[PDB]
C-alpha cells in the first residue's frame, strides 16, 4: 500500500543576508517539497 | 529630551552664577497613615518656600548624583545628614529601619536674585524634578579621634523611581485575596484591601482554592428496574428482571478535585494559554457530568478563538490533518475560529460573551460557554439555575442551598470559560484544557485626542501602556505621568510597514494577530504577548521593551519610551561647549555579532518552539567563520517573519559602535538617555555627527555627565 | 463499580504566619479530605 | 542525622551546625560550640572604653526574607522527599509581594512541625538586622563570636542594648576588632 523511506534531519539553519522567501515557512514548518531553507519549492 | 520654559533657558543662558537649591520631601512613618507627616530639608543657606511648603535649611550636606541609561535598572541614589543634629541622629538609630520604603522626593530649583524660584518645568512652572523614590537604608558613622575634630555624617540610600516596579500586582484566583478579606486571625474579618469597591460582592473565586478528595457515594438513576429492552429470541419468552431505567443504585466514585490558586496572566495578542481551574463539581445524580470553570486571561477580552482538547484542538490545522482525527474547518489558509460551530459556513471571528458551544466529536460530546471578561458581568446563568436545583453533588454533601451557585458569584474582569464534559467508556477522565485567545482591549491614543479601545493590539508601545497603567495587575502609573504626543509618535514609528514580505506568504494569518486577510498588517514588530503575573513587574517590563529594543527612563518625573531611532532634529552640541574632556572608544571587536538563535512558538503547529537559528553569512565571512550570537528574546512574538526582519536588523546594527564619553554645563539640563546628539567637532573632522545618548548622570553641581553612542549609518528603525 | 475523577495537584505552599494545625500533614501527605493547606478536614 | 563518611569531616560539621543554626569557634584553644541565644548577662560596653571610632550600618533591605523552600523527607512516604514551601504571608504584604527565599537546610529533619518552626523562627528574625563595628582595647581579651554584648552610648538612645557579636578579630598589638549584629525583639531562640 503505503512505504515510506526516511533519512536525516531538516535543518533550522537561515541566512538572513539574502531576501526573505515563503519557501522558509514552508521549509521550517515540515512541509513537503525539495529544496533547502535559503530555497525551499513547497509543490 | 525634556523641554524647559523658554525664559528658564534665557536665564540660564543669560546668567553665569546660579544659586541652585535642592528641595527635600521626606515621609516620615507614624500612624494614622491618611495623616503622613512629611520633613522637608534643603541644603541652601536660608529657609525656601515653595507652593506653601516651607523647606528648612540645614542638616542636608550633600546629595549624590542621579544615574540613568537605556537598560532597565533601578537607579540609586544616596544623601548624607549632618550627624551633630540631635533629632537625625535618634531618628536613623532608633527607627532607621521603620523609615524603608518611605518616599522622597528631591527637586532641584534655580533661586532668582530676588530669592524666587525660577519656574523651569513647563508642566508647573515650578522646579525640574531631581529624584523620586523610597528609602533602602541608614547608617553613621562617628570617628573621634582625640586631639582634633571628630565627625558624624548620616547616610541615607535611595532607590530611583523605579524601584516601585519590584512588585508583584496580579490576580490571585484565592477567594480572601480576591475579595479583599483581612488576613485571617483566628475568625475571618471583611477589610477594604480589595482593587476596586465592587469586588467585595463578587463571591465568585469561591471554591478556588481547596481540594475535595474523597470516596463519594452517588445515587444514578439506572440499572435497578422497570422495562429492560431485551427480547429473547423465543416469541414467548422474555427479560423478568428489570433494569436499564431510572431508579436509584449505590455507586462509589471516587473524586478527586484539586483547585489550587495559580496568578492570571495577561494576553495582549492571539496567545494559546491554559485554563485555572476555579470550580469543578458534578451532577446530583450522574457522576458522568462534571462541571469545571477554568479561568483565562483578564479585563474585556476580544474572545475565544479555539480551544485545546487534552492537546487535540477542535479545529484541523490543515488538510492532512483532518483525516487523522474529526475536525471542523482548516485553520492554515482559510482560518476559521471556534465561532463556525454556531454560525457554520461563517466568517472567521472570536468567540461571544455567554455563548454556547456544544463541540460534538469522538469520545463524547463537549459543552463549552465562553464568558469573556468585563468590568460589570452577571453570574453564569446556567451554574445559578443548576444550583437553584441543587444539581451539585458537592452542594449537597455540604448541604449549602441555592447559594451554593448564586447570583453573586459575578466573575469580574476575568475570561473564564465553563467546559461541561459528558465522562464516558471513551472519555474516562477529566483532560486538561487550553484555549487560544485573542488579548486584552488595549487603548490606542490617536493624535487628535479620540481614543479606541474596541480591539486589542499588536503594538509594542500601547502594550506597555496599557500594562503600565492598570492598577489591577500592572503598574498603578496615572495617564497623567507619560508625554502622549512622544507615546504616540512612538508607537508610530513601531508600527512602519515593513517591505520584506508579503501578506499570503504567511497562512496562518488569524492566528498571528492578524484580523484580516487582505487589509495591510506588515507591521514592523508585532507582539503576542502573555504577562505571567507570577512575576515581578519589573521582569515583565523588562521582557516587553526587550521585543522592539526600546527603553524605558524617567528623568524629571515623565516617563519616557524610546527606541533607538532616526531623528532630523537632533540636539548640536560642539566640542567647545564640553568641559574639554573627551574620549573615544571603539567596541565593534567585542560587539561585533553574527548570528541568533530563535526559539519561538509557532501555531501553524500545535504551539511549541522552533529552535530556528538566524545568521548574516556575511558578516560570518567577516569573522573569518567564527559564530558570534546575541541572546535575543523571541518570546512575545509568533510571527516568523517579524521575528526574522528583527534578527536581521539587530544583527546589521550589531557591526558599528563606538562609545564617546565627555561632559556638559548645566545649561543643557534635561538630557534623556536615547537622545539624538549631533555633535560637531571639526578637528576631528565632524560636522554634526550623530550620535545617540546612551547614559546620563546629574550631578548636585549641574555638571551632566554623558556616554554618547555612535552607530553605522541606516542602521535605526526609521530609515534605509 | 469505582470510578475516579482527578483534577489538578495538591498546593504544597503553608502560609506559617497562621497557627500550626494537624490539617497541614492530612493535606500534606495526600490524606482523604476536604480544605487547602492553611485549613484541612481529615474525615 | 545521615553522616556520609565519604566527605569531609569539616563538611559533615557545618552540615550538623547549619540544621539549628549554631556555630564552632576555636579561640584561645577551646572548641566552643554557641547558638544565638539571649542572654541576662551580657558584657557592658561603653563607647568611651572602646576606641574612637565607630560605624552603624544597616542591611535589613538585603536580608528581608518572606519565604523559604523545605526539601523535607518524610518517613510516611517511604522516606521520599517533599517540596514543602513556608512562607509568611504578612512579610509577603510587607515586600509588595515580592518573593524573597533563604537557602535553609532541612536535611537530617524529618519531624514536619519542628521543620515549620524553625521555617517561621528564621523568616522572623531574619526582619530586623545591622551591623555595628568599632575596635576595642587589650582589656576586653576573650569575647568570643555570637557573644551577649550590652553596648551603651548616651548621644543615641542606647543604654545597654542589645548585641551579638559577629566577628572578633585579635591583633598583636592587643586592639580587638569587633563587628556586632542587631537583632529584632524577642526573635531569639532562647527568648518569650
Amino acid at each position: 500500500t503505503t512505504q515510506y523511506l526516511t533519512l536525516g534531519e531538516r535543518q533550522k539553519n537561515v541566512d538572513v543576508s539574502m531576501q526573505a522567501s515563503s519557501g522558509e515557512l514552508s521549509y521550517l514548518r515540515g512541509d513537503k517539497g525539495i529544496g533547502n531553507a535559503n530555497s525551499f519549492v513547497p509543490r | 529630551m525634556k523641554k524647559i520654559l523658554d525664559s528658564a533657558k534665557n536665564y540660564l543662558n543669560t546668567h553665569d552664577k546660579l544659586k541652585t537649591a535642592c528641595l527635600i520631601a521626606l515621609e516620615l512613618p507614624s500612624s494614622s497613615g491618611s495623616a503622613a507627616t512629611y520633613i522637608y530639608l534643603t541644603d541652601y543657606f536660608r529657609d525656601v518656600t515653595y507652593n506653601g511648603i516651607l523647606y528648612r535649611s540645614g542638616k542636608v550636606k550633600s546629595i549624590s548624583s542621579h544615574k540613568q541609561n537605556r537598560q532597565l535598572s533601578i537607579g540609586s541614589l544616596s544623601f548624607t545628614i549632618t550627624g551633630t543634629a540631635e533629632d537625625e541622629v535618634l531618628k536613623l538609630v532608633q527607627n532607621g529601619v521603620s523609615f524603608l520604603d518611605r518616599g522622597i522626593t528631591i527637586h532641584q530649583a534655580i533661586i532668582n536674585e530676588e530669592g524666587n524660584i525660577l519656574p523651569v518645568d513647563p508642566d508647573t512652572d515650578g522646579p525640574l524634578l531631581f529624584f523620586r523614590g523610597r528609602i533602602t537604608g541608614g547608617g553613621i558613622k562617628d570617628n573621634v579621634n582625640t586631639s582634633g575634630i571628630g565627625t558624624s555624617v548620616i547616610t541615607w540610600n535611595c532607590s530611583n523611581q523605579f524601584y516601585d516596579f519590584d512588585r508583584v500586582n496580579g490576580r490571585y484566583t484565592d477567594d480572601a485575596s480576591h475579595r479583599g478579606l483581612e488576613v485571617v486571625n483566628g475568625t475571618l474579618q471583611p477589610s477594604n484591601g480589595a482593587k476596586r469597591p465592587e469586588y467585595q460582592e463578587d463571591y465568585g473565586f469561591f471554591h478556588s482554592n481547596k481540594s475535595t478528595t474523597i470516596l463519594a457515594k452517588y445515587q444514578v438513576k439506572e440499572e435497578r428496574y422497570k422495562l429492560q429492552s431485551k427480547k429473547k429470541l423465543f416469541g414467548l419468552s422474555r427479560s423478568y428482571s428489570l433494569k436499564k431505567y431510572y431508579e436509584t443504585v449505590t455507586k462509589e466514585v471516587d473524586l478527586d478535585f484539586n483547585l489550587a490558586a495559580k496568578f492570571i496572566p495577561v494576553v495582549y495578542g492571539v496567545q494559546k494559554i491554559p485554563g485555572i481551574p476555579i470550580f469543578a463539581d458534578t451532577e446530583l445524580n450522574n457522576p458522568n457530568i462534571v462541571y469545571v470553570v477554568y479561568a483565562f486571561a483578564e479585563g474585556e477580552i476580544d474572545g475565544f478563538l479555539d480551544f485545546y482538547i487534552g492537546d487535540s484542538p477542535m479545529i484541523c490545522f490543515d488538510e492532512t490533518d483532518s483525516d487523522t482525527r474529526t475536525c471542523f474547518g482548516r485553520k492554515k489558509i482559510v482560518g476559521d475560529t471556534m465561532h463556525r460551530l454556531a454560525a457554520g459556513t461563517s466568517t472567521s471571528q472570536p468567540s461571544v460573551h455567554g455563548q454556547e458551544y456544544k463541540y460534538n466529536d469522538g469520545n463524547g460530546d463537549i459543552r463549552i460557554w465562553t464568558f469573556h471578561g468585563k468590568p460589570d458581568q452577571t453570574a453564569a446563568q446556567v451554574l445559578v439555575d443548576i444550583a437553584k436545583k441543587k444539581g451539585f453533588y458537592l452542594q449537597n454533601q455540604n448541604g449549602n442551598g441555592p447559594e451554593y451557585w448564586d447570583s453573586r458569584y459575578k466573575l469580574l474582569d476575568t475570561a473564564y470559560a465553563i467546559v461541561r464534559f459528558t465522562i464516558n467508556e471513551n472519555r474516562t477522565e477529566i483532560p486538561e484544557i487550553s484555549a487560544e485567545v485573542q488579548g486584552k482591549k488595549v487603548k490606542v491614543y490617536n493624535s487628535d485626542g479620540t481614543i479606541k479601545a474596541d480591539k486589542t493590539s499588536l503594538n509594542g508601545i500601547w502594550q506597555l501602556m496599557d500594562y503600565l497603567t492598570s492598577d489591577r495587575y500592572g503598574a498603578d502609573i496615572t495617564l497623567d505621568q507619560f508625554p502622549l504626543q512622544k507615546v504616540i509618535s512612538e508607537a508610530k514609528i513601531l508600527d512602519i510597514i515593513d517591505e520584506s514580505y508579503q501578506t499570503s506568504w504567511q497562512p496562518y494569518w488569524r492566528y498571528v494577530g492578524w484580523n484580516d486577510p487582505l487589509s495591510e498588517n506588515r507591521q514592523i514588530v508585532q507582539l503576542n504577548t502573555i504577562l505571567d503575573t507570577s512575576e515581578s513587574v519589573f521582569k515583565n517590563v523588562q521582557g516587553i521593551l526587550e521585543s522592539f529594543g526600546g527603553a524605558i527612563n524617567n528623568l524629571s518625573g515623565e516617563y519616557r519610551i524610546t527606541v533607538e531611532k532616526y531623528s532630523t532634529n537632533p540636539l548640536r552640541i560642539n566640542f567647545l561647549d564640553t568641559y574639554g574632556d573627551l574620549d573615544l572608544s571603539d567596541t565593534t571587536g567585542r560587539n561585533k555579532f553574527n548570528s541568533v538563535q530563535a526559539s519561538l512558538v509557532d501555531p501553524a503547529l500545535s504551539w511549541k518552539t522552533n529552535s530556528i537559528t538566524f545568521y548574516n553569512s556575511k558578516f560570518k565571512e567577516q569573522d573569518k567563520g567564527l559564530d558570534k550570537k546575541l541572546q535575543l528574546s523571541f518570546a512575545n512574538i509568533t510571527n516568523y517573519y517579524t521575528a526574522r526582519s528583527y534578527a536581521d536588523r539587530e544583527l546589521k546594527k550589531s557591526r558599528y559602535s563606538r562609545t564617546l564619553s565627555f561632559s556638559v554645563p548645566y545649561k543643557f539640563i534635561g538630557i534623556e538617555p536615547n537622545d539624538p546628539i549631533a555633535f560637531t567637532y571639526e578637528r576631528y573632522g565632524w560636522k554634526d555627527k550623530f550620535f545617540l545618548v546612551d547614559e546620563v548622570e546629574n550631578t548636585r553641581d549641574g555638571k551632566i555627565n554623558l556616554v554618547l553612542q555612535e552607530y553605522g549609518e541606516d542602521v535605526f528603525i526609521n530609515s534605509e
